[PDB]
C-alpha cells in the first residue's frame, strides 16, 4: 500500500467478467425560462438532481424557472469491470490466491474474455468507501485499478 | 517542552541503552544494510523495517522499578523509551518500534479468561488465527494543488489508535476551498498512506476443556506487521490490552475491547505449519562437516531410526530418503518433473505398523495425519463463504492442499472410497488441484509426499495364496506407488530371543541433531548426473523388464523416473555434487528387496 | 482436587501394608452378584493403570488394558458395567455407538452464530484418562469405528477436518463387552466366529473371557438364594455392615484411595524378574507353534508380551513400592493364563 | 499406464488457445454447465468450463468416473451447439463451439485377449460410435524399443 | 437443542420419556422407528438416564418411565410354528428388556 | 418453583432452582473514571457502586459552579463535552446467564419458559451452564 498513484504492471487471470453498460459523466439541463443549459458533474458513486434553476438571469428576479435534464445532450462513457485472480505460480506455499477490482473506461472495452493470461497495466487509485459501520477506524481507504493498455498473453 | 518527568525515563534508559552495547551494534547493522540496499539500487541501474528486539530479560537485574512500571501501565514508559531510542539513531548517524520479547509467569493467560481484569496492561496470548480479514491501506496526509496560486499544501490526519494515549480528538473536514476561493484540485502520490489489517483469535484447542462454546477477542495490526498470518495457525501474540470507545454513557453495554502495540509470533504445532526455525551455528556445521567426511554413515542413521523397534533394515533406508525428496528440474517452457516419492507398506497387524506412523510424524517437518475418511475438503477446500461483507467466494485451505513441500500421513488406506480416489490420481501425479464448482473455477499447487497403509483383505494370509491380488486395489494405484513393502509374520526362536530382550530392555547420534542435518541439505546439496550413471542402469532396466516380467508385473517406465529419483536421494546423504556409480549401486539393490 | 489433609495419607499407609489387601479388594466389588470371581479379580488391575514411558525415544507407550465380555446374556454384566462407573471418578457409559442425542466419537460441529470451528462433543475426549463402557461392540455401526481402532493405541486421535489440523491426547480405558452368536453354540464351532468381519480386531486387545451356563442344581440353589436375600429387607446389606466393620469401610474412600495411588507412585519391574518372562514367552509361543503344526492350520502377538508386562505395575501400584519381585510378577501369570484358557480352546 | 498420458493432456490445453483443463469428479453435472447467481454491482447465467472453452478444446480426465447424467451432455454436444436446461426456472438452450479431448482408462488387468472389444471397456458403443478416432495405449516389453527410449 | 417459532431463543426440549419421569409412556409401531429412536430405547431401558452431548452442553437427565407396547406382526397375523422372535422383526436386547 | 412467580413478589427475596441453559460472553461496565471538559478544561471522578442506564455523563462543564472568585471570573463548554480518558480507569465484569425451568414436572401442555441472568463481579465465571 505504497504504490499509490505510480503507473505499473500486473498480471493474472480474468475472472467474472461483467457487463458493459453506459455510466453517466455530466447531466444537461434545460431552463425553458431563461434558456441557458445547466451542467452538473458527478463524480461519486450516487448523486442528486438539483434545484429549480441556477441561471444568472433567473437569478436576481421574482420568477426563477423550473428545469428538467435532457438525454441527448448528456456525456455517458463506456463502462465495466471485472477481477484478476493470482497467477497461481508465485504464490508462496501455504496460501489461497486473491482477487484485486479493476474498472475499465472508453475504448478499451469489450476486449477481456474470461479466464485468460493478460498483462494489466496502469495507475493505482483509491476509492471512498469503508467496511462495517461499527469495524471503522476512521480512515479506511479501498483501493481499485485503472485499465490502461491490454497486451495479452497467448 | 517536556516536564521533568518524561526526560527522566528517557535518561534512565539511556543509561540503561548505553549500559549494553549488544544492541548498539543491532541498529548499526541495520543502518549500514539500508545504506548498502540503496547503494546498489542506485548505482549500477542508471525495505527492512525499524525494530529492534530487546528482551525481558536485563530489566530485572537493571531497575525493579522500571521494570514494575512497565508490567502495570505501560503508557507512561512505551513512548519516551521510544523517543530515547529514535535519539540513538539520530546521534549514532520514522517510529522505530520495539519488541517486548520475554518470557513471564505473570500474564500469560489464557484469552479465555482474560475479560475485566488486567486492563490497560501488556499480556502475553497464544491461541488460533481465524477468519483473516481483508489487507486496506490508511489515509494519513492529503497533498492539494491549487491551481492560480501554483503551490501546494499540508494537511495531516489522526486516530486514536495510533497515539495510546487520550489525547482531546480533533476531527478536520476534508478540504475544499480554502483561503480566497482557487479550487483545490487534489493529487495523489506525494499523499503518504500506511497499510492496516484487523484479525480475530481463537484460544487454543488442546488447552480448551472438553467442550463449551468458545470465546474470542480482536487484534489490530500496523504496518510492518499485515499479514504475517494465514488463518489456521498457532502464533503467540505479545501486545497490550486496550479498551476505547464512549461506553454508552453518551445518551445496553459499551467498553468493546482490543489490543495494540503487538509483536506476532508463530509457533510450531503438532502438525500445522512452518518448524523450520532452528539455528544452526558453525559450532553446529563444523559437526556435519566432521560427519559427513565418512564412509558408512547412512547405515548409522538407517540403524537410528528404530529406536525401539527390531528390524526392518531397508524400510528405515528408504524413509531417510523420502525426507531428502529428491531433485526437481521443470522443464523450459513445459512441465514439471516430480521428484519426490511415495511409499505404501502392509503386513500382518502388531508388527509395528502402527509403531512406525507417528515417527514418521513427529521426526519430519510440516505433517498432517489423515485417517479413516477424508471426505468433502481434505484434498479439496469446497469454497464454502457465506461472507457478510460482501457476496463472493473463497477457499479454505484443505489438508492436502495445507500439507504442501510436506508429508501426508494416510492411515488405513483400504478403509478410503473410491470417490477421494479420483483426486488421488491427480494429487500424485500432476501435482495439482484443479477445483471447477459454479462460483470460481481455481487451479491449484500440492506438491506432496504420500505415506499409506492398507491391510490385506482377509486374514494374515500375506504368502499362502497367492502375491496378486491381496488387496484387491485398482490399478492404476499400483503404479502410483513407487515401492510397496510387504513385512511376514515369521516365527523362530532366534528372531524371537531378540525380540525377547529388546522388549525388557525397552521398559528400563540424537534426534534433536538429526532433524539439523536434515534441513540443512535442502537448500545446498541438490546434485546432478554424471555420465558414470547411465551406463549401469542401462543394463540394468534391460534386466527389469525382461526377466521381472516372468516372476511379477507391472513394468512401466514411470519405475525408470524412481530409479533416477534413489540415486538422487542417496547422494544427498553424502552431501556430493556429483553423482557416483554407488549411487545406483544402492539404488539397484533397494529394488530387489522390495520386489523380490 | 489433588492435594489433601495429612491423617487421609495415613489411613491409606494403615490400609497399605495389609498383607491380606489383594483379596479384601477382591471382595469389594460384587458383593450383590455371586460368582465370576475371575472377573472379579480382574477390573481391579484396569483401575489402576499401568506404566507411561515418554522416552527420548520418538514415541511412548500406552499404560492402560482393554478386556472382552463376551458371553450369554443374564450375566448381569449390565450391572457390572454400572458399578464401574460408580468406582472411577470420571467415566463414561455407552450402549452402542448412539445415546439418544450425544455421539460417541470426535465430532466437530460449527458454531451456527458467527460460523466457528469448535470441538463439539463425542466419548473419548470426554473420558481422557478414565474409563469407557461400550456395549454391543458388533451389533454396531461401522462409519467411525477407526478411530475406535487406533484409540487403544496411541492414545491420541487425531482429526483432519475442513477447518483445523489438530492432533489431541485421550488417554481413555476401553471396555469392550461383546455379544456371542447362539449363545454356547460359539463354543462348539471354533473359538473365533463371534464378529463376521474378522478376528484380528481381537487381535488388537489384551484379555478375553468367555461366559459360560452349566446347569448344577445345588449351584442352582445357591445362585437363587444368595440373591433373594439381596431382595428384601436387605439381609445381604446388613450382612455388608458387619462386613463394613472388618473390612472395604466404603466405596468412595476407596475411589479416592485409587486417585492417590494412581498419580503418585513410578513403579518398575525388577531385572531378575524378566527372565522369568523370557522363559515364558518363548514357551507359549513354542506351544502355539506346535499346536500350529500338528493341527497344520491356524493367533497371538507382540502385543500380548505387552499385555504381560503391564499387569505388574498395576499390582505394583496396589503394593505401592516402586519395584518388583519374583512373585509380585508369578501372580499374574496364574491370572494370565485364565486369559489364555479361553483362547486356544 | 506407463504411457504417460496426462504429459499431454496438460501440454495440449496449455498451447492452444482457450484451453480449459478439466477432471472427473472435480465438476459435477451442474458445474461445467452454466449456473443461476445474483448479480453483482452491475440474475445473469453464470457459466461452467464448457462455457467458457467455446471456440476451444476442452481437456478431460477419467471419463468413466463421471455421473450418469454427466453423460447425456456429453452426447449432446456431439450434436453441436446443443446444451439443454429444465430445471426451476431455466429453459435456455445455450450455444457452445467447444472441442472434445478424453481419455479413459482400460479395465481391471491389462489387455487380455481373452477379453473382446467391448469387454474390457466400461462405455457402450453408441458412444463409441459418437467417436470417429479411436487410439489404443499398448505397452508391450520388447528388448530393442528400450535402449533408445531408455536414451531418450 | 430448538428454537421456538414462538419464541426465538434457544429451549431445551426433552423427550416424551424425558417427560414421563414417574409416568408411563404409551409407544407404537416400533417397526417403524429408526436408528435414532432404537438407541434411545435400548439407553433407556439400560440405566434410565439419558446423557447428551450438544452444543455446549453435556449433561445427564433421568428417566423412570414404564413401557407399554402395541406391535403389527410380520405378513400373516400369526406367522407359523416358528417362534415370536422369529415372527418379530425386532431385535433380541429389546425383547430381553 | 418457576411456575407461580405473581407481580406480589416484585422486588423481593426469592429463590427459585432450576436448568441453566448457556451463558454469554464477557462485556466490561465502569465503575471509576477521569473525565475533562474539552473546553474549559475541567476534571472531576465519579465512583459508582450499584452498577445494576443508572448513571451517565452530565451535560454541563461544571467549572461555572465554583465557590472562587478569579476561577469563576474566567464562554461554554456546551454541548456535552465530557471524554473519558481511559488510562487510568476502573472495570467489572458482567454475566448474562440463561436458566430454564426443569422438565420433569409440569411442561406437558405447554413450551417451556425461561428467563433472563445477570451476576455481578466474583460471581463470574463460576458455573459450567446445564447443572442443578
Ligand atoms: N519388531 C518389533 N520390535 C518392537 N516392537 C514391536 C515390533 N513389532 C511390533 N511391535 C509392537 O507392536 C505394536 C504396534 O502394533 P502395529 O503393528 O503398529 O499396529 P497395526 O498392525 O494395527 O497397525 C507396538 O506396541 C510395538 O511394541
Ligand atoms: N450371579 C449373579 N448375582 C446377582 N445377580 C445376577 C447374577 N447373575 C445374573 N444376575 C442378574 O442378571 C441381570 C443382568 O443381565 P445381563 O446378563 O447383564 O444382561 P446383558 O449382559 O445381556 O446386558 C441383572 O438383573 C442381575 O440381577
Amino acid at each position: 500500500g505504497d504504490f499509490l498513484g505510480q503507473l505499473i504492471t500486473v498480471r493474472g487471470i480474468i475472472t467474472r467478467v461483467s457487463d458493459v453498460k453506459p455510466a453517466v459523466e455530466v447531466i444537461a439541463y434545460t431552463c425553458d425560462q431563461c434558456g441557458y443549459e445547466v451542467f452538473q458533474e458527478v463524480n461519486s458513486r450516487t448523486f442528486t438532481p438539483l434545484s429549480e434553476c441556477t441561471s444568472e438571469e433567473c437569478s436576481q428576479n421574482q420568477t426563477k424557472g423550473q428545469l428538467f435534464m435532457s438525454t441527448r445532450a448528456s456525456k455517458f462513457s463506456a463502462f465495466q469491470e471485472c477481477k484478476i485472480q493470482e497467477l497461481s505460480q508465485q504464490v508462496p506455499v501455504g496460501h489461497i490466491p486473491r482477487s484485486l477490482n479493476i474498472h475499465v473506461n472508453g475504448t478499451l472495452v469489450r476486449s477481456l474474455s474470461p479466464g485468460d493470461i493478460v498483462d494489466v497495466t496502469g495507475i493505482f487509485l483509491p476509492a471512498p468507501y469503508t467496511g462495517f459501520k461499527a469495524l471503522k477506524a476512521g480512515l479506511l481507504t479501498e483501493t481499485y485499478l485503472e485499465a490502461q493498455f491490454v497486451r495479452q498473453h497467448k | 517542552a517536556p516536564d521533568a518527568v518524561f526526560g527522566d525515563r528517557v535518561r534512565r534508559f539511556q543509561e540503561f541503552l548505553d549500559t549494553f552495547t549488544s544492541y548498539r551494534d543491532s541498529v548499526r547493522s541495520i543502518q549500514v544494510y539500508n545504506s548498502n540496499n540503496a547503494a546498489n539500487y542506485n548505482d549500477d541501474q542508471d525495505i527492512l523495517p525499524h525494530r529492534i528486539i530487546i528482551s525481558l530479560d536485563d530489566l530485572r537485574e537493571f531497575d525493579r522499578s522500571f521494570w514494575s512500571g512497565i508490567l502495570v501501565e505501560p503508557a507512561y514508559f512505551i513512548p519516551p523509551a521510544e523517543k530515547a531510542l529514535t535519539d540513538l539513531a539520530d546521534s549514532m548517524d520514522h517510529p522505530w518500534k520495539l519488541s517486548f520479547k520475554g518470557s513471564f509467569g505473570a500474564h500469560a493467560l489464557s484469552p479465555r479468561t482474560l475479560t475485566a481484569q488486567h486492563l490497560n496492561k501488556l499480556v502475553s496470548v497464544e491461541g488460533i488465527v481465524t477468519k483473516t480479514s481483508l489487507v486496506r491501506p490508511k489515509l494519513i496526509r492529503s497533498v492539494h494543488y491549487a491551481a492560480k496560486t501554483g503551490r501546494f499544501h499540508y494537511r495531516d490526519y489522526t486516530d486514536a489508535t495510533t497515539t495510546l494515549t487520550t489525547r482531546i480528538p480533533t476531527p478536520a473536514i476534508y478540504p475544499t476551498e480554502d483561503t480566497e476561493g482557487n479550487k483545490l484540485t487534489t493529487e495523489y502520490g506525494y499523499s503518504t498512506f500506511i497499510d492496516h489489517q484487523r484479525i480475530t483469535v481463537q484460544e487454543m484447542p488442546e488447552m480448551a476443556p472438553a467442550g463449551q462454546l468458545p470465546r474470542s477477542i480482536d487484534v489490530i495490526l500496523d504496518d510492518d506487521l499485515v499479514d504475517k498470518t494465514k488463518p489456521g495457525d498457532r502464533v503467540n501474540v505479545v501486545g497490550v490490552f486496550k479498551s476505547l470507545g464512549a461506553g454508552g454513557m453518551n445518551q445496553l453495554i459499551g467498553f468493546k475491547t482490543l489490543i495494540l502495540g503487538n509483536t506476532v509470533y508463530p509457533l510450531h504445532a503438532r502438525s500445522t505449519g512452518v518448524a523450520a526455525r532452528q539455528m544452526l551455528t558453525d559450532f553446529d556445521i563444523r559437526n556435519i562437516n566432521k560427519l559427513s567426511k565418512k564412509k558408512d554413515i547412512f547405515d548409522i542413521l538407517s540403524q537410528s531410526l528404530a529406536p525401539s523397534i527390531y528390524g526392518h533394515d531397508h524400510i528405515k533406508k528408504a524413509i531417510l530418503l523420502m525426507l531428502m525428496g529428491g531433485v526437481e528440474k521443470n522443464l523450459e517452457n513445459g512441465s514439471h518433473l516430480r521428484g519426490d516419492i511415495n511409499i505404501l507398506m502392509v503386513g500382518d497387524p502388531s508388527t509395528a505398523k502402527s509403531q512406525l506412523l507417528r515417527f514418521v510424524l513427529n521426526t519430519a517437518s510440516l505433517a498432517i495425519a489423515t485417517t479413516g475418511r477424508g471426505s468433502s475438503g481434505v484434498g479439496l477446500t469446497a469454497a464454502v463463504t457465506t461472507d457478510r461483507e460482501t457476496g463472493e467466494r473463497r477457499l479454505e485451505a484443505g489438508a492436502m492442499v495445507l500439507a504442501d513441500r510436506g508429508v501426508v500421513c494416510i492411515d488405513e488406506f483400504d478403509k478410503m472410497t473410491d470417490v477421494d480416489r479420483v483426486a488421488i490420481h491427480e494429487v500424485m501425479e500432476q501435482q495439482t488441484v484443479t477445483i471447477a464448482k459454479a462460483g470460481i473455477h481455481t487451479t491449484l499447487n500440492a506438491r506432496c509426499s504420500v505415506i499409506a497403509a492398507a491391510n490385506p483383505v482377509f486374514g494374515q494370509y500375506d504368502v499362502n495364496r497367492d502375491p496378486h491380488q491381496n488387496i484387491a486395489l485398482p490399478d492404476s494405484l499400483l503404479s502410483r506407488f513407487d515401492l510397496l513393502f510387504v513385512v511376514t509374520d515369521d516365527i523362530n526362536e532366534i528372531r524371537d530371543r531378540s525380540i525377547s530382550e529388546h522388549v525388557l530392555r525397552t521398559h528400563r547420534v540424537t534426534i534433536p541433531f538429526l532433524r539439523k542435518y536434515v534441513q540443512y541439505a535442502k537448500e545446498r546439496v541438490i546434485p546432478q548426473l554424471t555420465q558414470e550413471a547411465i551406463n549401469v542402469i542401462v543394463k540394468n532396466y534391460t534386466d527389469l523388464r525382461n526377466d521381472d516380467n516372468t516372476k511379477k508385473s507391472p513394468i512401466t517406465a514411470r519405475t525408470l523416473e524412481t530409479l533416477i529419483r534413489l540415486a538422487t536421494a542417496h547422494a544427498k546423504v553424502r552431501l556430493s555434487k556429483t553423482v557416483n556409480k554407488v549411487d545406483a549401486k544402492v539404488a539397484a539393490n533397494l529394488l530387489r528387496f522390495a520386489l523380490l | 482436587v489433588t492435594m489433601f489433609t495429612e491423617e487421609e495419607e495415613e489411613e491409606f499407609l494403615q490400609l497399605s501394608r495389609n498383607p491380606k489387601l489383594y483379596e479384601i479388594l477382591t471382595n469389594s466389588i460384587a458383593p450383590s452378584i455371586f460368582g465370576n470371581e475371575d472377573i472379579k479379580k480382574a477390573i481391579v488391575c484396569l483401575l489402576m493403570g499401568g506404566s507411561k514411558k515418554i522416552l527420548p525415544d520418538g514415541m511412548r507407550l500406552r499404560g492402560d488394558i482393554n478386556v472382552l465380555l463376551l458371553g450369554d446374556p443374564g450375566t448381569a454384566k449390565s450391572q457390572l458395567l454400572k458399578f464401574v462407573e460408580k468406582v472411577s471418578p470420571i467415566a463414561v457409559y455407552t450402549s452402542g455407538k448412539g445415546s439418544s442425542a450425544a455421539g460417541l466419537t470426535a465430532s466437530v460441529q460449527r458454531d451456527p452464530m458467527t460460523r466457528e470451528f469448535y470441538l463439539e462433543g463425542g466419548a473419548m475426549v470426554l473420558a481422557d484418562g478414565g474409563v469407557v463402557c461400550i456395549d454391543e461392540f458388533d451389533k454396531m455401526r461401522d462409519e467411525d469405528r477407526v478411530a475406535i481402532h487406533e484409540a487403544m493405541e496411541q492414545q491420541t486421535i487425531s482429526i483432519a477436518k475442513a477447518g483445523i489440523t489438530t492432533v489431541l491426547n485421550s488417554r481413555t480405558s476401553v471396555l469392550a463387552a461383546a455379544n456371542p452368536i447362539y449363545g454356547r453354540y460359539d463354543d462348539l464351532k471354533s473359538p473365533g466366529d463371534n464378529i463376521d468381519f474378522q478376528t484380528t480386531i481381537l487381535s488388537r486387545f489384551d484379555m478375553i473371557f468367555i461366559v459360560k451356563d452349566d446347569h448344577n442344581e445345588e449351584r442352582d440353589i445357591s445362585i437363587a438364594n444368595h440373591v433373594i436375600n439381596i431382595h428384601t429387607g436387605n439381609a445381604n446389606a446388613m450382612q455388608n455392615q458387619q462386613e463394613e466393620n472388618g473390612s472395604e469401610i466404603s466405596i468412595e474412600k476407596m475411589k479416592r484411595y485409587i486417585t492417590y495411588c494412581r498419580l503418585k507412585c513410578a513403579p518398575r519391574l525388577s531385572p531378575q524378574a524378566a527372565e522369568k518372562l523370557s522363559s515364558n514367552f518363548v514357551t507359549i509361543r513354542k506351544q502355539l507353534l506346535i499346536n500350529e503344526l500338528e493341527s497344520t492350520e491356524r493367533p497371538i502377538t507382540i502385543r500380548q508380551l505387552e499385555a504381560i508386562i503391564r499387569i505388574t505395575e498395576s499390582l505394583a501400584k496396589l503394593e505401592l513400592s516402586p519395584i518388583a519381585q519374583e512373585r509380585h510378577v508369578d501372580e499374574a501369570i496364574r491370572l494370565f493364563q485364565a486369559s489364555t484358557m479361553d483362547a486356544a480352546s | 499406464p506407463g504411457v504417460a498420458k496426462s504429459q499431454l493432456l496438460k501440454a495440449i490445453c496449455k498451447i492452444s488457445p482457450r484451453g480449459v483443463y478439466t477432471t472427473g469428479k472435480g465438476s459435477s453435472g451442474v458445474g461445467l454447465t452454466a449456473a443461476v447467481m445474483k448479480d453483482p454491482v452491475t440474475m445473469i447465467l453464470e457459466g461452467g468450463a464448457l462455457v467458457l472453452a467455446d471456440n476451444g478444446i476442452c481437456c478431460i480426465d477419467e471419463f468413466d468416473k463421471m455421473d450418469e447424467s454427466d453423460r447425456t451432455a456429453i452426447h449432446e454436444v456431439m450434436e453441436q451447439q446443443t446444451i439443454s436446461i429444465s430445471k426451476a426456472g431455466i429453459n435456455t438452450t445455450l450455444n457452445a463451439r467447444t472441442s472434445i479431448l478424453a481419455a479413459a482408462n482400460p479395465l481391471y488387468g491389462r489387455y487380455n485377449p481373452r477379453l473382446s472389444p467391448l469387454d474390457n471397456i466400461n462405455l457402450p458403443a453408441a458412444l463409441l460410435s459418437r467417436f470417429d478416432i479411436l487410439f489404443l495405449m499398448l505397452d508391450i516389453p520388447s528388448r530393442d524399443d528400450d535402449e533408445k527410449l531408455a536414451e531418450h | 437443542v430448538r428454537k421456538d417459532p414462538i419464541t426465538k431463543e434457544w429451549t431445551l426440549e426433552g423427550g416424551a420419556l424425558v417427560l414421563a419421569d414417574k409416568g408411563v409412556c404409551l409407544i407404537d409401531e416400533f417397526d417403524k422407528m429408526n436408528d435414532q429412536d432404537r438407541t434411545s430405547i435400548h439407553e433407556a431401558m439400560e440405566q434410565q438416564s439419558i446423557s447428551i452431548s450438544k452444543a455446549g452442553i453435556v449433561t445427564t437427565l433421568q428417566a423412570r418411565c414404564s413401557i407399554i407396547a402395541a406391535a403389527n406382526p410380520n405378513g400373516g397375523r400369526y406367522n407359523s410354528t416358528l417362534p415370536l422372535a422369529q415372527n418379530v422383526s425386532l431385535t433380541e436386547p429389546i425383547l430381553s428388556r | 418453583p418457576l411456575r407461580d412467580l405473581d407481580s406480589e413478589h416484585v422486588s423481593k427475596i426469592v429463590r427459585l432452582s432450576g436448568i441453566i441453559i448457556s451463558t454469554s460472553v464477557l462485556s466490561s461496565r465502569a465503575t471509576y473514571l477521569s473525565i475533562m471538559c474539552r473546553n474549559c478544561r475541567h476534571t472531576t471522578s465519579i465512583t459508582i457502586n450499584n452498577f445494576n442506564n443508572t448513571v451517565s455523563l452530565p451535560r454541563s462543564c461544571l467549572s461555572t459552579i465554583e465557590s472562587e472568585s478569579s476561577m469563576a471570573n474566567e464562554k461554554n463548554c456546551g454541548p456535552d463535552p465530557y471524554i473519558i480518558i481511559h488510562e487510568s480507569s476502573k472495570f467489572i465484569d458482567q454475566q448474562f446467564l440463561k436458566l430454564q425451568e426443569i422438565p420433569e414436572l409440569v411442561p406437558v401442555g405447554e413450551m417451556p419458559r425461561n428467563l433472563t441472568m445477570t451476576c455481578d463481579r466474583y460471581l463470574t465465571n463460576k458455573v459450567i451452564p446445564g447443572t442443578r
